[PDB]
């Protein structure tokens, strides 16, 4: 009584609505510090005239 | 935050002569260093 397990299990089914559909989520957090930033984006190289 | 290592190798107290040191390695470590130690083989 008044004691519950803190974790509840999602009961997903393939016939549920959009409000209950399973969504896989990835959160990307980008941080910059005093160290030299190394996570660079791809640099497109133009042909040389 | 950049660790620069310059190296030079020569065939031969300190020898008397002149020899420039070319850069060897650049590292983006970004840590604080204030002390060091060598390593030996027995």
């Amino acid at each position: 009584f008044n004691c519950y397990f803190p974790l509840r299990s999602y009961s997903f089914r393939p016939t549920y609505g959009v409000g209950h559909q399973p969504y896989r989520v990835v959160v990307l957090s980008f941080e910059l510090l005093h160290a030299p930033a190394t996570v660079c984006g791809p640099k497109k190289s133009t042909n040389l005239v | 935050g950049y660790f620069k290592i310059y190296s030079k190798h020569t065939p031969i107290d300190l020898p008397q002569g002149f020899s420039a040191l070319e850069p060897l390695v650049d590292l983006p470590i970004g840590i604080n260093i204030t002390r060091f130690q060598t390593l030996l083989a027995l």
